[PDB]
RNA sequence: UAGGAUAGGGGCCUACCAUGGUGGUGACGGGUGACGGAGAAUUAGGGUUCGAUUCCGGAGAGGGAGCCUGAGAAACGGCUACCACAUCCAAGGAAGGCAGCAGGCGCGCAAAUUACCCAAUCCUGACACGGGGAGGUAGUGACAAUAAAUAACAAUACCGGGCGCAUUAGUGUCUGGUAAUUGGAAUGAGUACAAUCUAAAUCCCUUAACGAGGAUCCAUUGGAGGGCAAGUCUGGUGCCAGCAGCCGCGGUAAUUCCAGCUCCAAUAGCGUAUAUUUAAGUUGUUGCAGUUAAAAAGCUCGUAGUUGGACCUUGGGCCGGCCGGCAUCGCGCUCCUAGCCCGGCAUCGUUACUUUGAAGAAAUUAGAGUGCUCAAAGCAAGCCAUCGCUCUGGAUACAUUAGCAUGGGAUAACAUCAUAGGAUUCCGGUCCUAUUGUGUUGGCCUUCGGGAUCGGAGUAAUGAUUAAUAGGGACAGUCGGGGGCAUUCGUAUUUCAUAGUCAGAGGUGAAAUUCUUGGAUUUAUGAAAGACGAACAACUGCGAAAGCAUUUGCCAAGGAUGUUUUCAUUAAUCAAGAACGAAAGUUGGGGGCUCGAAGACGAUCAGAUACCGUCCUAGUCUCAACCAUAAACGAUGCCGACCAGGGAUCGGCGGAUGUUGCUUAUAGGACUCCGCCGGCACCUUAUGAGAAAUCAAAGUCUUUGGGUUCCGGGGGGAGUAUGGUCGCAAGGCUGAAACUUAAAGGAAUUGA
RNA sequence: AGAAGUCCAUUGAACCUUAUCAUUUAGAGGAAGCAGAAGUCGUAACAAGGUUUCCGUAGGUGAACCUGCGGAAGGAUCAUUG
RNA sequence: GCUCUGAGGACUGACAGUCGACUCAGAACUGGUACGGACAAGGGGAAUCCGACUGUUUAAUUAAAACAAAGCAUUGCGAUGGUCCUCGCGGAUGCUGACGCAAU
RNA sequence: UCUUAAGGUAGCCAAAUGCCUCGUCAUCUAAUUAGUGACGCGCAUGAAUGAAUUAACGAGAUUCCCACUGUCCCUGUCUA
């Protein structure tokens, strides 16, 4: 069982320094490759966009999810990400300038699109909720 | 349980309740001291001594009769072995384990025997460090361990 | 190795818990006898033997059904007499009843005792 | 040690000498997207994460280095030099340092005015006057926080439920609303005379006149399948577009997409992303789990570490209404606190724990008072005839750990009266300093006072707890397929020999490869070789585990039992370290029967590199030396206690009369009965436990705490890469990440 | 008194060469893991999965896998007094 | 180069006297930064092929990767024998005997 | 499917073994028929004809880098 005697707590608080590394969580949070991770620890990043890509969906589905392949003007990373409205990757072109957002679950692969975990929150400086509701025309 | 076994006997001897003599244990303490010591200076440890009087002298315990235990008898008439008594035994079990070992190369329970009794022996002989029955440089060497026994 | 006052105590629940009249305790300590005075004052057990011929001891309580449970904090708590209040809320079933029994420099002796004397020590166990 | 230097201690530095200092209680090293703290967010408790930032401390002024002045600087809104950068040059030269305020570029997801002012708070100077991008005021400011509008009230109405009878009606009460219906009231958003505010303006607070018909003085954000509150609405699209955190929706009747109506939750706010807290009893000290779901090391030894059996007077009283003081069978006190001979006095074991006290920076937080109109706040302000002043407050708490101080001695560690070198009033021997008889300074001396030393007499209860259903050791009769060395035996298998016989034998479901009239198979006798030790042989023993079955001898060892023997806590578990560890496998001898990986064949089959049959190498066996793993299993660590019943059985012991194909008779051996321990197990039952299967130990667990070691945190990637280390090699031990995934998995039920 | 200069110490930037640490990054070729699809070859596993399964070790084979030696039941047997 | 300082010993009667040839460190000064001043006396590194190394070899053109080597394996042989010499008688291995001789 | 007694196994390579050949790719260089490292349907590699590696050693063969230099640009002079 545990160890319990008055004087072992050099043990115990070794023992959980030990043991919380095994805690996924922890191990991702204080390994440090969340900064060796595209955004490195930003919530979000402008970044320019090389194509307009579209890709496959899932066994369950079936169906083209447009994408675009952007390039991340700080870092240099060349990722996927989603854009997420109803026909909306027309306002996106070739080398317009997007931020890039988290696409949820924290860095991990959303629903049935295959590997991408980022969105497009804005492009070439307009808001793209508002492309889409035609309050403002970029 | 056994301290090198998982045997976990209780045997043993349950003294009696009473700690003064019975009636009819009659003979005085100064001729059991004189029977102590003439056994002891015969060469008997204190082990004996007490076999010897609970079976052919009668004498239950020698606490009871005189007040003092065999060993203080002995060390205040200094015939006390120099060695304790149960470290003097296990160097003597040692000393025949390894002697036996020595010509039977291929005994690898013996070997792992004398590992325990080597380890019972370092273990009791830091308590007598310890408790200053040992002197405090005393120690255990394989080689020239024979001289001191047997 | 032994460390009693928890080989008392689980042999008591053990007893009450199966109904049994009378239990016995292989080995017994002031600290067990100031513990068992402790119960039997605030009347959860009636009265005992404490045979004492000639060794460690020994002792025989007559359980009268009215102890619900009984234990031991080895792992011996500091305790001050400003903080028991998050003890008796932490162990005890409610803040009417159940004591928390604490070692002081005045003795075995409760909780509630320890407000009324202001004088802390290290936890012995309880009952309820 | 001596010095030099510093304002000063100091290896700060020098000369000489010594060989030391730190470390598994983590040094040194590395990371830190690390200034430290007061503190911030969240919080049942405990915690987890953060803290660049206006308060304190430190450090820097592009990077280093060096100095002047000065009380104060290694200053950068001071200098010198180098390096990087860059400005002016009339081409020799010269000036540099916004991480000060503002502002410009760049970097980026990310951050405002090149404003006014010395009036307040304070600083500064030679100083009541100057100065102050400190600091305040104003502009941008949905960072965050506070109060809080977007209507209210009336009768009319198709109406809509009782209530006045409640039938049979009909209209009735709060008005519920579709009413742009009708109606006069209320006001601030806004505009604005003015005043007030202000260093001057501006805002706020007041307030001339203006300022509401519901289209406006228009509220949005997101959502309407489940979670999760709100459409089995309508149109369009048709596995597309798309939605969807997850489960899922969409394949022509979409409650899930795109639209309209309706509605819902929040509401001047809400959605989104990342990080973090909660959820999370999914990091568990409180408070998890390890038989089977991830997890007990193969097994034992073992140092540190952690944990440690029982035993020592406050035992009974008075006394006054939780405690003072008392006495009893209280080692003494000379001195301060020291009674109207006497309470409660020094030095002559440590700690922890615990109580109280002090000191504890404010701001933050808690928390007292206080009508800023409330509230966030703030530290004010309130009452006189609210007429030449009264009463004022500006509390208090917390502050873990370390340090200081007082009371206690229960609990827990350390050290230790048995060699008495012990305690004890005294007696004088060694030698000593000097005060009052040295009125002055005094300096050695006789009883004196005192260290130190010192011998002998003296007294006292003269001084050592028990001996654990803890352990070690001894001893006695045993027991065991426990271990090592040697040694006897057994049939069988093969080979071979001698003799006999004649067509087959071997193998299979059936075959063939194979052997065979050079006599196979079979039978008998015998010899060699090496292996194996049947039956007996078991819910049986021994062993730390692996493992150990022919005989006798020898050698050491061992558990249990028995014990009126001894030691007296010596113990339990154990990072580091160490011993043994099946089979395979490796190096090299010996042996080479059987069997047999690889390999070669014959069958089968579609294939047959397999199952099947023949031959067979290594190997199987032994020795010397390695290896270190097994579903190494009880998938159940080790020591301890309690709890439920029974019969078996293994070993030892104790007690029974009652028969032995025994015994010169008995005892003893076998057997029957009863009881103890210690084993290996089993059968029944929950009153227990568990997800159950099941378990008398996997129980005594949310009524959660005996001690201790190892070890798991969804599935993969993977016991993989890399690094280390051991090994001859095979490999062993130690051992990630990226990425991917929504399940994988355990137990039981029904069906197939 | 006193400057340039100069001497010797001391602090010592800064550059240079080597060594080395750390962080990224290129690499022909080799070889892992994953995801995808409407592929090819088999039938290894789950029933006695058609040769019971599996663990350790060794050798082999296109692939699953096969076999040898030892072990386990997580077995298809809790069972010989019949 | 020169001037020094320090440490390391012997014999005789923790000290004193007598003697001592050397080695090892440290310092100050000095020179046209020259100093192992003549002589003597390794160039270093990254790799590939071959042979393990040491050794031997075509005297008078080839010094090597060739030959040998230990290590590994194989074969014959138990004396009336194996390999071999000899014209014959006889002889070498053998002053030997399988942990040996002999042939690869 | 024919055929063999068996069909080149483990490895290894334009290797001192590869004709085509100056093989293809990468590296080295300004430039490489050379060197190394890989690729292998290999005229004609391969297991005691021993195969693959292999630290140390080599008056062994080959390639490159640093120092060095009258080898060279490009010759000059001195001495016996
Ligand atoms: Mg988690
Ligand atoms: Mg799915
Ligand atoms: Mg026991
Ligand atoms: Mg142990
Ligand atoms: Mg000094
Ligand atoms: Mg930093
Ligand atoms: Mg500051
Ligand atoms: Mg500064
Ligand atoms: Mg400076
Ligand atoms: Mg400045
Ligand atoms: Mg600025
Ligand atoms: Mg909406
Ligand atoms: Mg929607
Ligand atoms: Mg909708
Ligand atoms: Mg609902
Ligand atoms: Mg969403
Ligand atoms: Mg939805
Ligand atoms: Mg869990
Ligand atoms: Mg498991
Ligand atoms: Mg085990
Ligand atoms: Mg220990
Ligand atoms: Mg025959
Ligand atoms: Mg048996
Ligand atoms: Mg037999
Ligand atoms: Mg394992
Ligand atoms: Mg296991
Ligand atoms: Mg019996
Ligand atoms: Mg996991
Ligand atoms: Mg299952
Ligand atoms: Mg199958
Ligand atoms: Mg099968
Ligand atoms: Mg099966
Ligand atoms: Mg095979
Ligand atoms: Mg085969
Ligand atoms: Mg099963
Ligand atoms: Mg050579
Ligand atoms: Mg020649
Ligand atoms: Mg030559
Ligand atoms: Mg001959
Ligand atoms: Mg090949
Ligand atoms: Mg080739
Ligand atoms: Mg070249
Ligand atoms: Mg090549
Ligand atoms: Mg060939
Ligand atoms: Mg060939
Ligand atoms: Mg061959
Ligand atoms: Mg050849």
């Amino acid at each position: 069982g545990k160890t319990r005697g008055m004087g072992a707590g050099r043990k115990l608080k070794t023992h959980r320094r030990n043991q919380r590394w095994a805690d996924k969580a922890y191990k991702k949070s204080h390994l440090g490759n969340e900064w060796k991770k595209p955004f490195a620890g930003s919530s979000h990043a402008k970044g320019i966009v090389l194509e307009k890509i579209g890709i496959e969906a899932k066994q369950p589905n079936s169906a083209i999810r447009k994408c675009a392949r952007v390039q991340l003007v700080k870092n240099g990373k060349k990722i996927a990400a989603f854009v997420p409205n109803d026909g909306c990757l027309n306002f996106i072109e070739e080398n317009d300038e997007v931020l890039i957002a988290g696409f949820g679950r924290k860095g991990h692969a959303v629903g049935d699109i295959p590997g991408v975990r980022f969105k497009v929150v804005k492009v070439s400086g307009v808001s793209l909720l508002a492309l889409f509701k035609e309050k403002k025309e970029k | 349980g056994r301290m090198h076994s998982r045997g976990k006997g209780i045997s043993s001897s349950a003294l009696p309740y009473k700690r003064t003599p019975p009636s009819w244990v009659k003979t005085a303490v100064a001729d059991v001291d004189e029977l102590i010591t003439k056994a002891a200076k015969k060469g008997q440890m204190p082990s004996q001594i007490g076999v010897l009087l609970r079976d052919q002298h009668g004498i239950p315990l020698v606490k009871s009769v005189t007040g003092s235990k065999i060993l203080r008898i002995l060390k205040a008439h200094g015939l006390a072995p120099e060695i304790p008594e149960d470290l003097y035994f296990l160097i003597k079990k040692a000393v025949a384990i390894r002697k036996h070992l020595e010509r039977n190369r291929k005994d690898k329970d013996s070997k792992f025997r004398l590992i325990l009794v080597e380890s019972r022996i370092h273990r009791l002989a830091r308590y007598y460090k310890r408790t200053k029955k040992l002197p405090p440089t005393w120690k255990y060497e394989s080689a020239t361990a024979s001289t001191l026994v047997a | 190795g032994r460390r009693i006052l928890n080989d008392a105590l689980r042999t008591m629940v053990n007893a009450e818990r199966r109904g049994k009249a009378t239990a016995q305790l292989q080995p017994i300590s002031g600290v067990m006898i100031s513990f068992l005075n402790i119960m039997k004052h605030r009347g959860y057990i009636k009265n005992f033997e404490v045979f004492d011929p000639h060794r460690v001891g020994k002792i025989t309580v007559e359980l009268q059904g009215r102890i619900k449970d009984c234990k031991a904090l080895t792992y011996r708590q500091d305790l001050r007499a400003t903080e028991i209040e998050k003890y008796r809320t932490r162990m005890l079933p409610t803040r009417q009843w159940g004591y928390v029994v604490v070692t002081t420099p005045n003795g075995v002796l409760d909780h509630e005792e320890a407000i009324r004397q202001n004088v802390g020590g290290q936890v012995l166990g309880y009952f309820h």
